[PDB]
């Protein structure tokens, strides 16, 4: 017993159920009736995978209840078969499961039954050209998903791991006037497959990302289903998408929907209780201190709600009275969904979700400045020498630019800008007090796709002061985009702290002008 | 394979990460890979945070896992176009497509990856491809955006109204339209869809500044103003709303608390020729002609294919005893004016002041020619006709 979802086996039954999700989808440990107790007594079921959902019905004896199994198409359960329609999946029969261990179902979980028994697979090749399970559950990739050198084949794809149920009932003795199928994959689709016909004409989903709480939602008497986005913002899409205003009645993320018996229950995620109803309106205000995670309501009438727990991220059971809390408590973990399947009038749920498995059955105007008198001063004397102060910065513009191209030309002359057809730009990096400093020259090509393949870098220093290894060392071929970190260590040598400028110059190697240059201003040695 | 695959689902759904990746590491540890939902959900976890490099990974393994699956080479392709590489997106999605022919996610990332590469025939029929699979709302966004682009709103407005008929609720599309009705002479149906935004939201900042705009245009400075008050305080330091708030002073003559909004935006956008043709403007008007020369000019500087500039250049410099600067740059506007008849009319006025009454004649013959509502510019047209 180590479940993905829950179930009610008996939506109007003394009964219960449950699903198992094992390793590679085994759905076999589904507990069962005699729910006064519901006990290891576990009716045989024959299913493919896990049923990653489970749902109920009215007219049927909850036999509507779907095993949405991924990969496959969710069935309505009928104890040992199912009752599928046209696009919902086929047989108990594990389609993909019965492949790995119908011709090499030798031995147990160990490559003693493929990889180190090849007698009775190299025999038998029954499942032909494997496609949808190449590899066994008891064996692994190596030698058992990668022994296909029998067939090696491929397929197409699929739908999706269909992450919602939720049907209208009490048509299920016909099986197909219940239509509503809702189906919240994985693909983010809000699939509705035709109910018994099959058609899914509109397959139209008002999630417009993933769905965190895509079921248990849009229960309008008239049929409105309720989705729930990724962002948090709740959608009202109802029967044949019909369109409604989204709400968007959160802060946080709502991935904290819950059915209350008359409205669609959604959670808060920054520790606040959601409280709606289906316009939209947020009936309730925030009654959870932490974050919960899967709400739920006993039995009252459309004009009533009983027992409505919920969930916390810190576990703690939070029994919520209609009206007043109940408890807070530290136990282990919780769930998606429970049920209240008490078969003997109890109030509490008595179902278990844990790290470990557990299967629990407890039962507890503007700022506009102001100017002063200098401002009117100085306007009084722009308007009375405006003439002589537009000639004097005109003036003063024209030695600007005189003296600015002066320095220019000056620079390319001595070609001492770091920035400087011929795309380059460089930096030198000091780092390190002491008499050894760490300097790391950041060079980088700036061109669109053209690499720079002969550079080189010379450096420039008074030796006697600085002792550098290697002043003088090609560079890497650059490649447009990348920072090259080229480092050196300098050294001090002056037994008294002197501080001197280092050079940088950057080169081609047929070339003897450099093609730019940095400077650095040693710091202090600090020496010994 | 995938023996936990829908509690990852649902811990991912909820927004965790957290408990997601624990049980995603201790399924691919239990299962040594092969899990094609441990790597898949990871992958998206990835790309959620900052990170869309070991995502594009992740997904590199989920597509080398079901090689026949089209989401995972959608997925990758997606993985490639979140980084700049479009030329690739699009040659994963055409095999993504080859795949699958029914969706429309692959039409629309590629109209928006040929977007990016200025193939627009291509993300033209792409787009019109994916509108015909599914309509949704981005897709009528990046053809509008390619119609704008190309051509003319002319073929703009057809689409957004389109768009804005059915779910009318996006305020995006509202306001394009609105903004695209702007652009052209309509001002009543600007505001119809203008107001249409703000009944949803109304602090919508995109839409209020285009309102105040609107309201400006039309005198009554004291209700954009109040537009603008709205919208004051969740951005504080922009400089398109200062300009305009600087406009709405200089309005209702306040020259000096309009020379403070304009220098305030002008100081947090100083390549931006709108605000220094304002300061020009006002400059001129509180006759100061010292200033107003050097704010016209940097206008100049950053727009110089302009006509207004000019004139009030030349206004600037008929005041600063410089009157050649002002004949010179007369000539650039009026070469450079094609539907402004204030510079004419401007032009004859220094011609007829400086004693010439000769090509006056001609600057008003210009003027004539152009031609409205200005109640000054009416009179000075009179006065240099009869006197003329």
């Amino acid at each position: 017993a180590c479940l993905a979802l829950a179930d009610f086996h008996g939506d109007g039954e003394y009964k219960l159920a449950m699903g198992d999700l094992g390793p590679d989808g085994r759905q076999p440990r589904l507990k069962v009736l005699k729910g006064h107790t519901l006990v290891s007594q576990k009716p045989l079921p024959d299913l493919p995978a896990a049923a990653v959902t489970f749902l109920m019905a009215s007219h049927e004896p909850r036999t509507p209840a779907l095993a949405i199994a991924s990969g496959p198409c969710v069935y309505v359960y009928k104890n040992l078969k199912p009752y599928f329609k046209f696009s919902l999946p086929s047989l108990p029969t594990n389609p993909l499961e019965q492949d790995l261990w119908n011709q090499a179902k030798e031995d147990q979980i160990d490559p003693l039954t493929l990889k180190e028994m090849l007698e009775g697979i190299r025999e038998k090749a029954e499942v032909p050209l494997s496609v949808q399970s190449l590899r066994f559950l008891p064996l692994e990739l190596s030698e058992m998903e990668a022994f296909v050198n029998q067939h090696k084949s491929k397929s197409i794809r699929r739908q999706t791991v269909i992450t919602t149920m939720t049907t209208l009932k009490k048509n299920l003795a016909d099986e197909d006037a219940v239509s509503c199928l809702v189906l919240g994959t994985e693909n983010k689709e809000l699939l509705v497959l035709d109910p018994e016909a099959f058609t899914i004409l509109a397959k139209m989903s008002l999630p417009s990302v993933p769905a965190f709480l895509e079921a248990s939602g849009q229960f309008d008497v008239e049929f409105r289903l309720a989705a729930a986005c990724r962002n948090g913002s709740i959608y009202i899409l109802r029967r044949d998408s019909k369109r409604p205003k989204y709400c968007i009645e959160l802060g946080a993320q709502p991935v904290g929907l819950v059915g209350v018996h008359k409205v669609l229950v959604v959670g808060s995620n920054q520790d606040s209780l959601h409280g709606f109803t289906y316009k939209g309106k947020r009936l309730w205000t925030v009654q959870m201190p932490a974050a919960i995670l899967a709400m739920n309501l006993l039995e009252q009438h459309s004009r009533g709600l009983q027992a409505v727990m919920a969930a916390l991220a810190n576990e703690e059971v939070r029994i919520y009275h209609d009206k007043v809390l109940l408890n807070v408590i530290r136990t282990p973990e919780a769930v998606t969904s429970l049920c209240f399947g008490r078969y003997g009038r109890e109030d509490n749920t008595l179902i278990m979700t844990t790290l470990g498995g557990g299967l629990i059955i407890k039962i507890l105007k503007l700022n506009v400045p102001r100017k002063t008198r200098l401002y009117v001063d100085q306007t009084l004397r722009e308007r009375e020498a405006g003439t002589a102060m537009h000639r004097t910065f005109q003036a003063d513009l024209y030695l600007l630019r005189l003296r600015a191209a002066r320095a220019y030309v000056q620079a390319l002359e001595s070609s001492l800008s770091p920035v400087s057809r011929e795309p380059l730009k460089l930096h030198a990096v000091v780092q390190g007090l002491g008499p050894t400093f760490k300097l790391t020259l950041h060079l980088q090509n700036t061109s669109t796709a053209r690499p720079i393949l002969g550079l080189v870098v010379c450096f420039l220093y008074n030796e006697v002061l600085y002792a550098l290894p290697r002043a003088f060392f090609k560079v890497p071929l650059l490649v447009p985009g990348l920072n090259y970190p080229l480092e050196t260590f300098v050294k001090s040598l002056s037994d008294k702290g002197i501080s001197d400028i280092i050079k940088v110059l950057v080169l081609r190697e047929g070339q003897s002008t450099p093609l730019l240059s940095a400077h650095i201003n040693m710091p202090m040695s600090e020496g010994l | 394979l995938e023996k936990q695959n829908w509690l990852i689902h649902l811990y991912y759904i909820q927004k965790d990460y957290e408990a997601c990746k624990a049980v995603i590491k201790e399924q691919l540890q239990e299962t040594h890979g092969l899990c094609e939902y441990a790597i898949y959900v990871q992958a998206l976890i990835f790309r959620l945070e900052g990170n869309i490099q070991e995502s594009l990974r992740l997904f590199q393994m989920c597509a080398f896992l079901s090689p026949q699956c089209a989401d995972n080479l959608k997925q990758v392709a997606r993985s490639l176009f979140l980084l700049g590489k479009h030329k690739a997106a699009i040659e994963v999605y055409n095999e993504a497509a080859k795949l699958n022919q029914k969706d429309w996610e692959i039409c629309h990332n590629l109209g928006v990856c040929y977007i990016y590469l200025k193939q627009f025939d291509k993300a033209q029929d792409q787009l019109h491809n994916a509108l015909h699979l599914n309509r949704h709302d981005l897709t009528y966004i990046m053809l509008g955006k390619i119609f704008l682009l190309k051509g003319d709103l002319d073929k703009a407005i057809e689409i957004y109204k389109k768009a804005v008929e059915f779910s009318p609720e996006n305020t995006e599309l509202l306001t394009t339209l609105g903004l695209l009705y702007l652009q052209l002479g309509i001002y009543q149906k600007a505001f119809e869809h203008l107001g249409n935004t703000l009944t949803y939201d109304p602090t919508n900042y995109k839409a209020i500044l285009a309102a105040g705009s609107m309201m400006q245009t039309h005198g009554d400075f004291d209700v954009a103003l109040t537009k603008y008050k709205v919208v004051a305080c969740a951005v504080i330091e922009s400089p398109p709303l200062w300009n305009n708030i600087g406009m709405c002073f200089f309005g209702k003559k306040k020259y000096v608390a309009a020379i403070s909004c304009l220098k305030r935006a002008n100081y947090l956008a100083p390549l931006d020729w709108k605000i220094l043709y304002n300061l020009g403007l006002v400059h001129l008007t509180m006759q100061q002609y010292a200033s107003a020369f050097h704010f016209l000019s940097a206008a100049i500087n950053f727009q110089p294919k302009m006509g207004e500039l000019y004139m009030l250049l030349a206004v600037a410099l008929t005041n600063l005893e410089d009157s050649e600067n002002a004949k010179r740059a007369y000539e650039e506007a009026v070469r450079l004016d094609k539907c402004n008849p204030l510079v004419n009319l401007n032009y004859a006025v220094l011609l007829y002041n400086q004693g010439e009454k000769r090509d006056a004649l001609a600057q008003y013959q210009e003027m004539e020619k152009k031609v409205s509502s200005s109640l000054e510019f009416d009179p000075e047209m009179v006065e240099v006709a009869q006197k003329l």
